[PDB]
This record gives C-alpha cells, structure tokens and sequence, in this order.
C-alpha cells in the first residue's frame, strides 16, 4: 500500500545568497549561490558537506560579461553544465562551464546566433536532458510576457534545444499551449523533466512580486520534436499552490496556508498528506528530486539557515 | 605561469611596489627571508592584511596585475617575496622577487683561519677565508698558494642581506689534501671588492 | 595562536614512500581547506596538494600527481601527505598551510593565512654521517673573531647555538655547501672584542638530528 518517511537536517551558509539554485549531481546536493550586495559579484557553486555549504568555485570570476546573467544548469549522468547568459540583441552570448566532479569547471564563450527566444522573457533554472528519439536535449525555454490576440503563427512558449551538451543550439522544440489567457503577465517559466516527459511550471500574475499564481502544464509528445501541453489543476480551496514534483509516477504538491507560507502541506498522489510547520515560515519551499522515491524539500527559515526536509515515498 | 619580477630595490623610508602580471584569480604575497625557513603571509585576499603584519603593507588588483606596496621600507622588510594565485590548470606560485635595501658602501673585515690540529691529521685539511659585513654583494675570491693562482678547487657561500645593518657575509674554502697542504708554506687570500682601492690580501705562515 | 607543526621529514629511500604529518592548533580545524607546499633547495616555492572540508575534494600538483595522498584526521587536527616512489626531485622543505576562509575551497594559492615551520625531506640512498667539529682560532687589534667549522656530514640541517641560546648578538649563520664527495660544510662565526679573550668561555653547540650527535667544542686561541 503506501510508505512515507520524513527526516530533516539543517545547513549553515556563510555566503548571503540573493538567489539559490539547488541541484543534485551524482546523488549529491549542490547550490548555485548568487552573491551580489567594490561590489565583487559572485556566482559561487557550493556543495553540501555535513551541515554546511562549502564554496567550490566562482563562475563569475572567469567571466567577461557584467550584470546578473541567466543561469541554465543541466545535470546529466557523467557531468554538470552551467551557462551564464547576457540578457541585453540579435545574438545571445553565453559562457558555457563544464564540470564532472562539481569543483573543477572549464568555461568556453558560446554564441547562440540569431536566437528564436528574442522577444520572449527568460529566467534561470536547473534542468536535466530530455530524450526524444535516441537523442538527449538541453532546453532553453522562454514565455511571452503579455498576450492580447490568439496568434497561431507565433507560439507562446518557445524552446531552443541542444543535443551536444550545450555547444550548439540549433534544434527548435515546438510547444503548443492552448490555454494561454489574455492581458496578464506570465513569468519564471521553468521546464520540469522526469521519465523523459516534459512539463512546465510558470507564474501568472500582475507583477513579478505583486501577484504570483503558480501554474503547471503537462505536455505530451505528439510528433517528431513537437509537444502539446494542457493545464493541471492542483488547486485546493483555502491553500496556496507552491511547488510540484513527481515521485513514483505520482505528483508531490506543496501548498501554503496563505501567501505568507506560515505552514506548508505536502500531498502525495492527493491520496496522502503531511504538514511542514517551521517553529519563521516555509516561504520559497522547493522540491529537489533526488530519486524516483526520494526528494528534498528546501526552504530557508533565516538568512544563512537552510531546512533540508528529506522525503521518502512509495506507493503499491 | 605568474610573471613576477626577478628583483626590486629601494632606500629606507621610501615606498616600493612589486607586481604580478600572470594568473587569473585573486593574489597573495608571502615573504621569506631565507630558504628553508617558513614564509609569512604579508597579504592574503587582494587588499587583506594579517593582524601581526604592519600597516605599511597594502595590495591592489587592477586587471590581471596586482601590486604589493611597502610604504616607508624598513630593515626587517628584506626578504624574497612570493606571488600566489591560480594558473590556467591549477593553483600556482611566482618565480620570487628579491628585495634589497639600498645603503652606503661597506668594506669587508677579512678574517683568515688556519685548520685545527685534528683537521690536518684527518687526511684532508681546508683553509677558511671569511668576509664579514660588506656592501654590495659584488665581490670576488682568488686563492694564491705560494704566489700561484688556484682555481676549480674552491667553493663560496654567500648569506642573505642582514635584517639590522643590511650587510652581506662571504665564506670561501680551499679543498686541499694532506699531501698537498704540507708542501707549501705561504697561504694567501686575495679579496676583490668595489669599495676597495687595493685588494687586501691576508697571509698566514705554516709554523 | 594559530600554529601548524610538521613531522616525518627525514632521509627517505629513493623508491620508498613518505609520510608527513601537520598538526594544527589555535583555529577550528575541519572548517578550513588545508594544503602542502614544498621548496626544492635553491629553487622557489611549489604547490604540492590540497584537501577540502570533510575531505570532500582532493587535488594534487602535476609533479606529485598519481603518487601523493592527502588525508585529514579532523579529530586529531592532522593533515597527512603520503608521497610514494620518491625521486631526487622530491627533496626539499615541506610547509603545510591553512586557507584564510572557512568552508571555502576555490582553487587558488592567494588565500593562505597560516604557514607551518617546515620539515626537511632528503631523497637519498646515502647513510647518515656525523659532523666533525674543528675549532678555528685567529693568528686583529680591537675586534677578534671566533668560530667552528662543521665538515663531513649528511644530510641537512644543523642547529648551531652559542652558549645554549644565550649569545645571539653578532652571530652569523652560513648556508652549507655541497662537497665533491657528497657531504656538506657549514660554518658559523661570532664577532667579539679583543678584551674578552681569556675572561669569557665560548662553546659552539653543533646538533645533528639525523645522526644524533652533540659535540661541545671550545674555541680558544
Ligand atoms: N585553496
């Protein structure tokens, strides 16, 4: 029938990150800390070692470009690839970092000549290869901020793919999102890949901070390099949808009590339920899936303190 | 590799500047008065200084270049300063920069030493020529056994600049055997220096 | 009192292995990246290896890659460098070092804030020899010179102190020179006035750690 086991640890961090970007490489947890308060800006690659984040390398030090770039990190079996991309132009200019231990990185300046994602809003995320027809692909996906008429010629979500570990971005994945509603802002679009199945987790609101309703669309593969998505209704009355992940081919949905996240509720297959109530809140709670039956739920209850909830789940 | 200067020089009280062009990441400077003796961290992060190190030391990283600055140099500031940063592959060190404090010319007070009783009986006896507290390092040592020039069988040993009066010290030794030492009587030591009009040659008798 | 003390540095066999231990005190060991840095006689400084917090990462210099092994006993506050197949190129003085930042392992040598005293290693197939002490008396005027000559000894180093560490003023220590046979020759002199010849006693204490020989020779004209 079912199995739920939850243990939690803490992680101290002596680097005050503006934004955290967790990832699991070779079954271990790493962070992509952005340190930007003589303002030496850093894009540190930290790693969890016992109960502390250990800084391994600064990617911004080895970077020609300025400003907070777009960070796209891809975690395949035998390597990490992280891209730092200048936002503002006809061509995109990225810096491609490669590592296979988590500490050693070797950058290479890349140029996405005449990119399609121009005009589309991009944002930083961690992803994993998506296999389509005997070929894995890394995805840089963008959304159209505002829509006023239903143009078919122009698709709302656009994805450029790379089947050479991020070296050349010439493939175009066609995303067909049939529920794109008019007048409102759409932001923080990040794809969710699992079991070689594609989905997108984005926000729909009035402003990046004013209104932030979480949306989730699951896509099916219609034909060669073309996907067609539809919305997934995770709405629970008197609860705020926060993160969505999958364990055991079942959704793991995070909800808050209000938009202040004093308490979080985690639902498994909607069949089972647990409560996260930081003794501080659970704001910014995210699932960092480790395995098909194990995920992490991380939020920071203070500056420098991370709460690492480890969740084990299995259904039969 | 990190491109560090071979040597730099300045008079006391004057400000000095040492550079490091090679390398990518931040820079550090470690002084080492004598090889074998542990170095001392002078600056660690680009413009960070340890509590024990005096306020005269300061750093600055302008591009791939970092300059270590010693405002108002002192006698205890003479050392071989090293550059520390990262090279294309991994962490790397510089070639080393030798700092010399500029002072007036000092002549060497030469002291010749005949071998001990035991030294002779041991089958091999060596003559010791000593030069103490001179300036600059510019010096030459020529051996003259019975009015004849000797070369090839003599090795010299120079010490680093003194941390009090900024003077050097030389040590020569004529490697000779028991059969070749008792044949001669007059043993002279010619000393050549910049601060000497005539070469001071000290000679000692066998008896 | 952030201090590091090295041990295990001696005359190891060419082909054999080495084991150098660095014990740390004064700082919270385990929270700082540790490193080893060597210096070949005459040559400059050279990075050997580094170990990250909790031994999570282990890096080596090209010179010792596939031969050296760095480990940490966070409980004993020690860092062990285990270098195998010792070539003559490994001879030098090894200093362990502490990185200034805690929970920080970026690959750089700019962040060292604590250096160990330095232990000397000698890769050689030559047996330890004893130092022969020969007193040198002058044959001056106002200021006279006295001292002893340390000849025929192997390997380095040799700690010579006048009056067991009481006489430090006017003491000049010379570096040893390598003879044609293979042994070293160190010298040490002390500048004392001519009025003190007869009323004071000067003895040079030659100490050789590898062969354990302490000979107290008196210098008298
Ligand atoms: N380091």
């Amino acid at each position: 029938h079912v199995f739920i086991r939850t243990e939690l640890s803490f992680i101290k961090n002596n680097v005050p990150c503006i934004r955290d970007m967790f990832f699991i490489y070779k079954r271990e947890l790493y962070n992509i800390c952005l340190d930007d308060l003589e303002d030496e800006t850093h894009i540190y690659v930290q790693k969890k070692v016992k109960d502390s984040w250990i800084t391994l390398n600064d990617l911004f030090k080895e970077t020609d470009l300025t400003g907070r770039p777009h960070i796209f990190a891809y975690v395949d079996v035998e390597e990490i690839i992280i891209l730092l991309c200048e936002d503002e132009k006809k061509d995109m200019t990225c810096h491609r970092f490669y590592s296979n231990d988590g500490k050693e990185y070797n950058n290479a300046e890349i140029t996405i000549s005449d990119y399609i994602l121009k005009d589309k809003l991009l944002s930083s995320y961690v992803s994993l290869p998506l296999k389509i027809e005997n070929r894995e692909y890394f995805l840089i996906c963008g959304v159209s901020p505002y829509k006023f008429k239903d143009d078919n010629k122009k698709d709302d979500i656009l994805c450029m793919a790379s089947h050479d570990k991020g070296e050349t971005w010439g493939t175009k994945i066609v995303i067909k999102y049939d529920n794109y509603k008019l007048g409102v802002q759409y932001f923080f679009l990040r794809p969710y890949i699992s079991k070689n199945d594609l989905s997108f987790h984005f926000y729909v609101g009035d402003n990046i901070n004013n209104v932030k309703n979480v949306n989730f669309i699951e896509c099916t593969h219609e034909k060669d390099l073309e996907f067609v998505c539809s919305n997934r209704d995770f709405l629970k009355d008197n609860k705020v949808l926060q993160d969505v992940s999958t364990l055991n081919d079942e959704y793991i949905v995070s909800y808050g009590n209000d938009n202040n996240f004093a308490e979080c509720y985690i639902f498994f297959n909607n069949e089972n339920s647990i409560l996260i109530k930081p003794e501080a809140g659970c704001y910014g709670g995210t699932f960092v899936k480790i395995d098909e039956n194990r995920a992490l739920f991380i939020y920071s209850s203070s500056q420098g303190i991370y709460n690492i909830h480890t969740i084990y789940y299995a259904n039969y | 590799a990190l491109t560090q200067p071979s040597s730099v020089s300045a008079n006391p009280g004057e400000t000095v500047k040492i550079t490091c062009s090679g390398g990518s990441s931040d820079y550090g400077w470690y002084q080492q008065k004598s090889p074998g003796s542990a170095p001392v961290t002078v600056i660690y992060e680009n413009n960070k200084r340890p509590s024990d190190i005096p306020s005269r030391f300061s750093g600055s990283k302008f591009g791939s270049t970092h300059t270590l600055t010693i405002t108002g140099v002192q006698a205890d500031d003479e050392a071989v300063y090293f550059c520390g940063s990262r090279d294309t592959n991994n962490g790397a060190f510089g070639a080393g920069t030798t700092l010399t404090v500029l002072r007036t010319v000092a002549a060497p007070s030469v002291f010749i030493f005949p071998p001990s009783d035991e030294q002779l009986k041991s089958g091999t006896a060596s003559v010791v020529c000593l030069l103490n507290n001179f300036y600059p390092r510019e010096a030459k040592v020529q051996w003259k056994v019975d009015n004849a020039l000797q070369s090839g069988n003599s090795q010299e040993s120079v010490t680093e600049q003194d941390s009090k009066d900024s003077t050097y010290s030389l040590s020569s030794t004529l490697t000779l055997s028991k059969a070749d030492y008792e044949k001669h009587k007059v043993y002279a030591c010619e000393v050549t220096h910049q601060g000497l009009s005539s070469p001071v040659t000290k000679s000692f008798n066998r008896g | 009192a952030v201090t590091l003390d090295e041990s295990g540095g001696g005359l190891q066999t060419p082909g054999g292995t080495l084991s150098l231990v660095c014990k740390g005190s004064g700082f919270t060991f385990s929270s700082y990246e540790m490193q080893w840095v060597r210096q070949a006689p005459g040559k400059g400084l050279e990075w050997v290896a580094d170990i990250c917090i909790g031994g999570s990462y282990t890096g080596y210099g090209p010179a010792v890659k596939g031969r050296a092994t760095i480990s940490r006993d966070d409980g004993q506050s020690t860092v062990r460098l285990q270098l195998n197949n010792l070539r003559a190129e490994d001879t030098g003085t090894y200093y362990c070092a502490k990185t200034a930042r805690s929970d920080y392992c970026i690959t750089g040598l700019d962040d060292i804030d604590a250096w160990g005293h330095g232990t000397e290693v000698i890769v050689s197939s030559a047996s330890t020899k004893g130092p022969s002490v020969f007193p040198l008396a002058p044959s001056s005027g106002g200021t006279a010179a006295l001292g002893c000559l340390v000849k025929d000894y192997f390997p380095e180093p040799v700690t010579v102190s006048w009056n067991s560490g009481a006489l430090t003023s006017g003491v000049h220590t010379f570096p040893a020179v390598l003879q044609s046979s293979g042994l070293y020759s160190l010298s040490s002199v002390v500048t004392v006035p001519s009025s003190s010849l007869g009323t004071q006693t000067y003895i040079c204490n030659v100490n050789h750690k590898p062969s354990n020989t302490k000979v107290d020779k008196k210098v008298e004209p």
